[PDB]
């Protein structure tokens, strides 16, 4: 799925 | 005894030519002008903002072609722009950081500058080297020099703090004449334009018109209440304008040998630094310690128009020969060309 | 057009460079220097203070240059002008700060009054608002001798000496008298009493006791011009 | 319910005012030339630098959290996470170089003088910029599309950055760490500690304004690294946990929290142009002499 | 022009009382801070007192104060000073002085050699 | 009280050369310059504004 994240 | 007789003597003889001046008042210039047409609203505006001077602008003169003009700050600059193109020509460092008053020579070869050195120092922009060079150093004088102007090449007026103006030969370096009269500091100076006589005003509240070659006082101008600052020929050479700490700016005419207008208004509190007429005469331009410069109908005393564009005290105003451009310098180390 | 027109501006505007290439090298040699008008009366002291800075390191000015710190400093002296000086002092605006060298101890019929009326019209001029003065209240071995001699007094030249006292701040020298550390006081008081009062001015006083022969002259002025010139930094900071 | 509603209308009144306080201080600053000093210098700097920060970051990362999906393409991954990297490094360095400008200014008012310089100021922020653009360089090379699918079998791609192995990750993710949150944080803390000191033992010692003058000084200084740390602890806190302990990060952080963390980090730019040019009395004074 | 007219002095006994007038003609007298000094024989010229523009803003010298009294009448452009208890000390010739510039705090130059804004003075002999 | 005696004479010597002096009516003088000032009127650029092809500084 939308696991995580951009760094900023 | 013998002095208390001089002075009543002296006293007697000014009511004499205060009752002289009288008997030719028959009437005032604002009646004479009360029924021409009024010139408006002058709208002045901005077309050049010259920049480079590191302190506060003491003086500027401009030159006689109306393009090129001379600044003095008290950096030790003094700086020939190009009022056109607002390119710098000359940057001349001074010996003595505090210059108080430049001087352009109207043939273009020469400018002068001096202040609290006493000195008033001579830079010829044309030599054969190419580089500005001092060429000749005037040292007789006793206190500040406030101002100085050519006369041609060979001849410049200078007025001085030590209550004496000078007429000084450049290539003998020695003063020629000597005016002396006033008591107090004389603060400005200005020639006729047939360059026969000149006027100074002084921090003794009075005018003096002066015979170059003669070297006499003629005529003695008196009015403003505290010291005058400033003083400029009309263009006919018949009156002249003198701005003074007293908050007020008045012409005086030579021949009536009195003030014919008053140049004032009840929300100005502040001296006026110097003062300058427009090509006509019609128009009075006159730099105020408040930051501003005020536009006055010289025939009908009133305020035309308001110069706007100084952070500081605006020190110095010329007007062109051609009558184009109104130049101020101020404290906040800019010049401002106007029209 | 392109046939002289073009070389002429193109030679203009490179003597244009040229000319500011050697302004902004004038700007840095401006901007660290600092500069400071010495004022003070004949017999103030100020010359012997002029030659004391001179051995370490008419004309209508003269001046002394002088390093502390590797900081550079100019003070302009007075001479050749004439005792009217309501137009000239408007050019020491820019100053860094005005040194105002008194001898204390000329308690003409008064000096010390005079110096008070002179430091008053300097304080209250409308152009000098924003320039702080260093004063130095000079001569303070003459005054030692003058009030531990007795002769004169005081409190005839100013007779609100007599109702004052030596305030609970005051740092005394070690063995020097009560009552000649009560009229160094008082003389410092009387220059503080105009200096606190003006309002609408960024302008700060500096009082130091000094004898025109101390070393340390210098270092007093460092240590002014260097709170000074923070007065300043710290405006270009201010929010309102 | 609402939490999407509230992210969508705090994303845009940060990015309203931020885009709008850092194009009028860059139009005062680049309009007015009274103004054109050393300290502006670096206010502009941190200006294009805080603009560029809210063009690159808050849509960016608003509209592919809010679609769970990047909807823009690869490149595009690697252009602004390149951008937002370079932006947050200016930024910082720009943090710190205003606050030793400020040091010199304050702490030493003579010596500074004489080095404080607009061509010092001019190498100072080229190095800062080359700096800042030189280290990002692998967020180019090594960010890039994730493709997932959805439980309605939709396929859908992320944005993220991957080293190679996880060694150079977590050693990638300390060095950013170290140099763009705790020595910078650690270098403008002692700067303004010291002129903090300094004015104090000024009051203490010690127109008489002047006390309240060095109060309000004090009180943004000490302002200026709260919101500091504030702003940038939790997006660095959760990099580095992340960078340790991927699973546990991503399945606790995702989502609303990493958002208002995100946010929390954007609003730095927003703050910069309130703090350092709009409290200001010579900016204002400034800025009213180029809008009448 | 302006005009500083003194008059009042003369000779008196010691412990007597004088009254001193300035005479101002050519200025807006309510616009000027004014200013008595003085000058003792063999001596320089000495500031003795002063009132501001209004009124309001007295201030004397220290030798002279509690038997010096500095007034102002604006309607008749008049300076007066009240000088009681005199000493021989106080013999000297008092000028009546006017501040160079209208609505300024400062006051320069009004002890200098060759002011001008400053009348002839008048002659006050204290002697028995 | 020497050197004050031969400045108020000199004082009583310029006062006497500027006493004998030909003074014309004001009224006379104000003509004058009224007549110089409209006489000159069409050569002032700062009273009319000329175009600004005429003008070097616009
Ligand atoms: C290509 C983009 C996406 C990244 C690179 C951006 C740079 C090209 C910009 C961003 C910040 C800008 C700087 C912001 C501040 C200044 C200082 C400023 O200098 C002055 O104000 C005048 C100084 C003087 O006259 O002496 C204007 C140039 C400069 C270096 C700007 C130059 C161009 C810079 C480096």
């Amino acid at each position: 799925d939308y696991m995580g994240w951009m760094d900023f | 005894s013998e002095l208390d007789q001089l002075r009543q003597e002296a006293e007697q003889l000014k009511n004499q030519i205060r009752d002289a001046r009288k008997a030719c008042a028959d009437a005032t210039l604002s009646q004479i002008t009360n029924n021409i047409d009024p010139v408006g609203r002058i709208q002045m505006r901005t077309r050049r903002t010259l920049r480079g001077h590191l302190a506060k602008i003491y003086a500027m003169h401009w030159g006689t072609d109306s393009r090129l003009l001379v600044s003095a700050s008290q950096d030790g600059k003094l700086i020939i722009w190009d009022s056109y193109t607002t390119n710098k020509v000359h940057a001349i460092p001074l010996r003595s950081s505090w210059v108080m008053t430049c001087a352009y020579a109207p043939s273009g070869n020469y400018v002068a500058c001096g202040g609290l050195d006493n000195i008033c120092s001579i830079y010829n922009l044309k030599t054969r080297e190419g580089n500005v060079r001092v060429s000749r150093e005037l040292a007789g004088h006793t206190g500040y020099l406030s101002c100085c102007r050519f006369l041609d090449d060979n001849q410049i007026v200078t007025s001085s703090g030590d209550t004496t103006c000078a007429l000084w030969d450049i290539e003998t370096g020695q003063q020629t004449t000597t005016f002396t009269g006033h008591t107090g500091d004389v603060m400005s100076l200005s020639l006729a334009p047939d360059t026969r006589l000149f006027v100074s005003g002084a921090c003794d509240a009075s005018a003096k018109l002066w015979d170059v070659r003669e070297g006499m006082c003629r005529q003695t101008f008196t009015g403003h209440e505290s010291d005058i600052n400033a003083i400029c020929f009309f263009p006919n050479g018949n009156a002249f304008a003198t701005g003074s700490d007293d908050a007020t700016c008045r012409l005086f005419d030579l021949r009536a040998d009195q003030e014919l207008m008053t140049y004032s208004h009840d929300n100005i509190i502040c001296g006026i630094t110097s003062v300058s007429f427009s090509k006509s005469g019609r128009l009075l331009l006159a730099g105020y310690d408040d930051f501003n410069c005020n536009v006055w109908d010289a025939l009908k005393a009133d305020r035309a128009g308001v110069l706007a564009g100084h952070d500081n005290r605006v020190s110095c105003l010329g007007v062109t020969d051609d009558g184009m451009a109104v130049a101020t310098g101020s404290w906040d180390s800019f010049l401002k060309i106007w029209n | 057009k392109t046939e002289d027109q073009r070389n002429e501006e193109k030679a203009q505007r490179e003597a244009n460079k040229k000319i500011e290439k050697q302004l902004q090298k004038d700007k840095q040699v401006y901007r660290a220097t600092h500069r400071l008008l010495l004022l003070g009366a004949g017999e103030s002291g100020k010359n012997t203070i002029v030659k004391q800075m001179r051995i370490l390191h008419t004309s209508g000015i003269f001046e002394t240059k002088f390093q502390v710190d590797k900081v550079n400093f100019h003070m302009f002296d007075v001479g050749a002008q004439r005792d009217e000086r309501r137009k000239w002092i408007q050019c020491f605006n820019d100053v860094t700060a005005i040194i105002f060298v008194v001898a204390s101890s000329s308690y003409q019929t008064n000096r010390l009054q005079a110096a008070l009326k002179l430091f008053d019209s300097i304080w209250n001029n409308k152009w000098l608002r924003d320039t702080s003065v260093i004063l130095f209240l000079n001569k303070q071995d003459l005054l030692a001798e003058k009030v531990l001699a007795g002769k004169s007094k005081i409190e005839d030249y100013f007779p609100e000496f007599a109702r004052y006292t030596t305030p609970e701040d005051a740092t005394p020298e070690p063995g020097e008298d009560p009552r000649v550390t009560r009229a160094k006081y008082f003389i410092r008081d009387e220059f503080l009493r105009i200096s606190t009062a003006s309002g609408d001015g960024r302008h700060y006083c500096y009082p130091h006791f000094t004898c025109s022969v101390d070393t340390e002259n210098i270092r007093r002025v460092f240590n002014d011009c260097r709170d000074i010139i923070q007065r300043m930094h710290l405006r270009q900071y201010e929010l309102l | 319910e609402w939490q999407p509603a509230v992210q969508i209308l705090l994303y845009s009144l940060i990015f309203l005012l931020s885009v709008l306080g850092n194009t009028l201080v860059i139009t005062v600053l680049i309009r007015n030339k009274r103004m054109r000093t050393v300290t502006n210098i670096f206010l502009l700097s941190l200006a294009v630098s805080d603009l560029m920060l809210c063009l690159f970051c808050m849509p960016f990362n608003l509209i592919p959290n809010l679609l769970k999906d990047f909807i823009f393409g690869s490149a595009v991954c690697k252009t602004t996470t390149y951008f937002m990297g370079t932006s947050v490094s200016v930024s910082t360095f720009n943090l710190v170089a205003i606050s030793l400008e400020r040091y010199g200014a304050i702490c030493k008012p003579l010596q500074s003088r004489v080095w404080q310089t607009k061509s010092h100021a001019l190498k100072v922020i080229a190095a800062t910029w080359c700096l800042s653009f030189t280290i990002m360089t692998p967020y180019p090379i090594y960010s890039n599309l994730v493709p997932f699918t959805k439980n309605n079998n939709q396929t859908a791609n992320m944005c993220r950055f991957l080293l190679p192995n996880d060694v150079m990750q977590q050693s990638w993710h300390t060095f950013l760490l170290l140099i763009l949150f705790l020595i910078p944080g650690i270098v403008m803390m002692v700067a303004y500690g010291l002129i903090s000191l300094e004015l104090y033992q000024g009051i203490k010692f010690e127109s008489a304004a002047n006390l309240m003058a060095k109060k309000r000084v004090i009180r943004m200084l000490i302002v200026i690294v709260v919101l500091f740390f504030l702003c940038w602890m939790p997006i660095f806190s959760a990099n580095a946990w992340r960078a340790y302990d991927t699973a546990s990060a991503e399945r606790r952080l995702s989502g609303t929290p990493i958002s208002f963390i995100l946010l929390l980090s954007y609003t730095s730019s927003c703050v910069n142009p309130i703090i350092y040019c709009f409290m200001n009395k010579r900016f204002r004074l400034g800025f009213m002499a180029t809008f009448p | 022009q302006v005009q500083l007219q003194e008059s009042g002095g003369g000779l008196v006994q010691p412990g007597g009382s004088l009254r001193l007038s300035c005479a101002a003609s050519g200025f807006t007298f309510s616009n000027y801070k004014m200013n008595w000094v003085r000058q003792a024989p063999g001596k320089g010229l000495e500031w003795v007192s002063d009132i501001s523009q209004s009124g309001a803003s007295i201030s004397y010298t220290g030798s002279v104060k509690g038997r010096f009294t500095i007034s102002r009448d604006n309607a008749k452009n008049t300076l007066y000073l009240q000088m009681n208890s005199l000493k021989p000390e106080d013999t000297a010739v008092y000028y009546c002085a006017r501040c160079p510039a209208p609505f300024t705090r400062d006051c320069f130059d009004v002890t200098s050699t060759t002011y001008a804004y400053r009348g002839q003075g008048t002659q006050v002999t204290v002697s028995s | 009280n020497t050197a004050s005696i031969a400045q108020a004479r000199k004082l009583v010597e310029q006062l006497k050369m500027e006493a004998n002096i030909d003074r014309i009516k004001v009224s006379k003088a104000a003509a004058d310059l009224m007549a110089y000032c409209e006489a000159h009127a069409k050569e002032d650029p700062l009273l009319t504004p000329v175009p600004a092809s005429e003008n070097p500084f616009r």
